[PDB]
RNA sequence: AGUCUUGGAGGUAGAGCACUGAUUGGACUAGGGGCCCCUACCGGGUUACCGAAUUCAGUCAAACUCCGAAUGCCAAUGACU
RNA sequence: UGGUGGCGAUAGCGAAGAGGUCACACCCGUUCCCAUACCGAACACGGAAGUUAAGCUCUUCAGCGCCGAUGGUAGUCGGGGGUUUCCCCCUGUGAGAGUAGGACGCCGCCAA
């Protein structure tokens, strides 16, 4: 149905086929003919039909010797001919397919814009398949700086391994600090704002609950480092103040800045006393702030200073294991 | 099937250097091979080396 | 097995399809593979007999059969019923492993195969080949080898014709 | 292309050749036996007149079997043709086995005769 | 014993190629000789110089018959001499 | 339809169609019975995934092959004759091949 002349060629390759099998078998019926053959049945050699031949019997025959095998003259010209058509074939397959080039040129327009629009419902379709996937609410999204992850969870963490916390941020103070021992909670309680802040701003839903709140920040600074190998730990608050010190360069009141530790990894006086320093230099730019510490003197410093509140993480002494609830607005206790 | 005038045939998982397993029914337990089917340029096609060494000369005109 | 599904499940309904025939079990079938070794060098080694004959049952289990000239023959030293050759009769799953060992390691082993004969079709539908080499393929333990003639290895098929036959060959894997 | 003869032209040169020098007369008819994929047929024939005396199959309606093809079955078959000879008073019998073996069925259906009071 | 009657065994004259042999001409013919070209007796171009085998037609056979008489022999039932 | 016998291939070879739901065979494997100078190829062991291609049945034709007249002819028992390495006449008998024609089968038993 591409054309007419396939259509014709693909009669002829039929009835040429058909007549080469019609008169094979014709020579293989004669009785008197069937003596010559080694067999009453046709054969191929070479893309070709062939009649199998006695040896013995050579000069008797009017052919080509393939091999005896031999291609009979009558149908020489039948293969010739049906080379020819295949040879038509593939012209006329070129040919259409041009045409169909041609008829793809026609349409470009329409092809391309398809594709973007298909490519956009892709895009949506497989943020709202992994935001379910994930059971997963929108949050609140805000240009006021402001965060209430409500019950907020680690997303890296399993659904029944992880704690849910209520973590504000950014509107009745600007800075948390997470005072108390180096217990797990802490490090996760960054981490996990972190990752909601992040996820959030990309448009993909996150681990906390409905009514949560988050916010438009114009940029996000991180100090959260392990203590990698104690060959090390002055290339840790080496590497900890390096980075400080380009975070300092860059902070704004658009900003969140998550701090793990300041100061540590040197004696505890100066650690403290650099991390007081710090926080109120970040502080006066009304950046969004979430700091952690060990250091004492860090408990007085949320109750001293106007737009800053303290926290902890709390403990369970009687089985020895962090609870990893954190509790807004009490200060830690060490335990030791 | 005699018996025991045939050797006990068990089934070997015949090895190849390039990877390839095959399983037949052989008196050994195991068949280690270097060329398999696939192993061998023939199999694989055009093969690159002899597709690509096989040019006809052209009288090195290039000097 | 690995050949036996492989067939029934690719060749038998694509080869039908392909020749359009009028019932399932008209498609060709391979039925037997004989393997003979032809020789009577036995007139001057009469311990040649036993070559062959251990080297035959570890290329398959099958113990071949001493067979024995049918004609004596002067040109050639012969007397009828003296030991001449070995003959293999494979049916059954011992063809179906000898067709993988082959295909997989014979041909592939072999140094300056390409292209094997397309000639040796009997014109009836069955392939004929003289392996010249007697270590083709791993089960005949070059250290042991000795003398270096390989066998006659004879494919018969239920084809009707040598086409189909070709067709049915290279779909199992025949690289001709 | 290989061709090879069915299974029941060697049967009837087999049991040409053993009916070469057998017969069945008066008192003294022949037993034949056919064996089918799924069923086994047993006749007693008297070749003077080419009449036959009495018959029996696995499709006969009484004494019946499910395995139709079995030594049971065969033995079955056996019983009951030599009950109908024995209600048909011929007293006596020669065994014309069809080419086949006296191994399995045959033997069988031979021996549930001579059992059921067929002298050979 | 003779025949009127029937049924037999049989391979002789006759005829014949359906076996084994001899053999004539025609069509075809693998293959072998001769001019030879180069030329590893490898490749060809030809021959009415011969020709296995097949085919068409046509001949002959005490020790050749796909066939087969007339006569002669055996005996029997019914019959006359 | 299957099994089983007689009748001289007028039955047989060759070419084309239709039949398996039954029945008969193809077919599936070798644990059991049995086996192959090698083998489930054959013979056996149990069954029914599918197949009417083949085997087997019903049809068609005169192509190989077979049967096959009448008449005449050759030959010939007996009698007779002649130029007698042979021939002729009479009573009777009577070939082969060739044809005309027939034929792609007839009947007996048993089960379904």
């Amino acid at each position: 149905h591409a054309s007419e002349t396939l259509r014709g060629i693909r009669t002829q390759l039929r009835t040429l086929e058909s007549r080469v099998r019609d008169r094979l078998e014709s020579m293989l019926r004669s009785s008197s003919a069937s003596k010559m053959l080694s067999d009453t049945i046709v054969t191929i050699r070479n893309d070709r039909f062939v009649i199998p031949v006695k040896q013995e019997y050579r000069s008797s025959y009017g052919g080509i010797v393939h091999d005896l095998f031999i291609e009979p003259q009558a149908i020489v010209d039948m293969n010739n001919s049906l080379q020819q058509a295949k040879v038509k074939e593939k012209q006329e397959i070129e040919r259409i397919l041009r045409v169909l080039t041609e008829k793809t040129a026609e349409y470009t327009e329409e092809l391309f814009l398809d594709l973007q629009v298909l490519q956009t419902l892709d895009f949506i379709f497989a943020k709202a398949r992994y935001a379910k996937a994930v059971k997963a609410t929108k949050p609140i999204m805000n240009d006021t700086g402001f965060i209430r992850l409500k019950k907020a969870r680690h997303p890296l963490l399993p659904p029944d391994q992880v704690v849910a916390n209520d973590i504000e941020l950014g509107r009745d103070f600007s800075t948390i600090v997470i005072t108390g021992p180096n217990t797990g909670g802490k490090t996760v309680t960054l981490k996990t704002l972190g990752l909601l802040t992040l996820m959030a701003q990309s448009g993909l839903h996150i681990p906390a609950d409905e009514g949560s709140e988050a916010a438009v920040f114009e940029h996000v600074f991180a100090d959260i480092g392990d203590e990698q190998s104690i060959e090390q730990s002055l290339s840790t608050f080496s590497s900890h103040m390096v980075n400080i010190v380009g975070i300092l360069e860059q902070v704004n009141e658009n900003s969140l800045v998550l701090f793990d530790e300041l100061g540590a990894g040197t004696d505890p006086q100066e650690g403290a006393a650099l991390a007081m320093s710090i926080l109120d230099d970040v502080h006066r730019t009304n950046a969004r702030v979430l700091a952690t510490t060990h250091y004492p003197e860090l408990k007085a410093y949320g109750y001293n200073r106007e737009g800053v509140m303290n926290a902890s993480v709390e403990f369970d002494i009687e089985t020895l294991s962090p609870t990893y609830k954190l509790l807004i607005g009490v200060p830690g206790r060490s335990n030791a | 099937m005699k018996a025991g005038i045939h050797p006990n045939f068990k089934k070997a998982t015949v090895k190849c250097a390039c990877g390839n397993e095959f399983e037949t029914g052989s008196v050994k337990e195991e068949v280690r091979v270097e060329i398999c089917s696939e192993c061998h340029p023939f199999y694989t096609g055009r093969q690159k080396f002899a597709s690509a060494d096989g040019r006809v000369d052209r009288f090195n005109k290039k000097y | 097995n690995r050949l036996k599904e492989k067939y029934n499940k690719e060749i038998a309904p694509a080869l039908m399809t392909k020749f359009n025939y009028d019932s399932v079990m008209q498609v060709p079938k391979i039925e037997k593979i004989v393997i003979n070794m032809g020789v009577g060098d036995a007139v001057q080694n009469a311990k040649a007999i036993d070559s062959a004959v251990e080297e035959l049952t570890f290329i398959a289990g099958q113990k071949p059969v001493v067979t024995r000239a049918k004609k004596s023959i002067a040109g050639f030293r012969l007397r009828e019923g003296m030991p001449i050759g070995a003959k293999v009769t494979l049916r059954g799953e011992r063809m179906y492993d000898f067709l993988d060992k082959l295909i997989s390691v014979s041909l592939p082993r072999v140094r300056d195969f390409r292209g094997v004969s397309k000639k040796s079709f009997d014109g009836r539908g069955n392939y004929t080949l003289g392996i010249k080499e007697q270590l083709i393929f791993p089960e005949i333990d070059y250290d042991k080898v000795t003398k270096v003639r390989g066998m006659d290895i004879v494919i018969v098929t239920t084809a009707n014709t040598d086409e189909e036959a070709r067709e049915l060959l290279t779909q199992v894997g025949m690289p001709f | 292309m290989i061709t090879k003869t069915s299974k029941n032209a060697a049967r009837l040169k087999r049991h040409a050749r053993v009916r070469a020098k057998l017969s069945g007369t008066a008192e003294r008819p022949r037993l034949n036996v056919f064996r089918s994929n799924k069923h086994i047929y047993a006749q007693i024939i008297d070749d003077v007149n080419g009449v036959t005396l009495a018959s029996a199959s696995t499709l006969d309606k009484d004494l019946n079997v499910e395995s139709t093809g079995d030594t049971s079955a065969a033995t079955k078959v056996g019983e009951l043709v030599a009950k109908r000879a024995a209600e048909k008073g011929i007293s006596d019998v020669v065994f014309d086995r069809g080419g086949y073996l006296y191994h399995g069925r045959v033997k069988a259906l031979a021996d549930a005769a001579r059992e059921a009071g067929l002298k050979f």
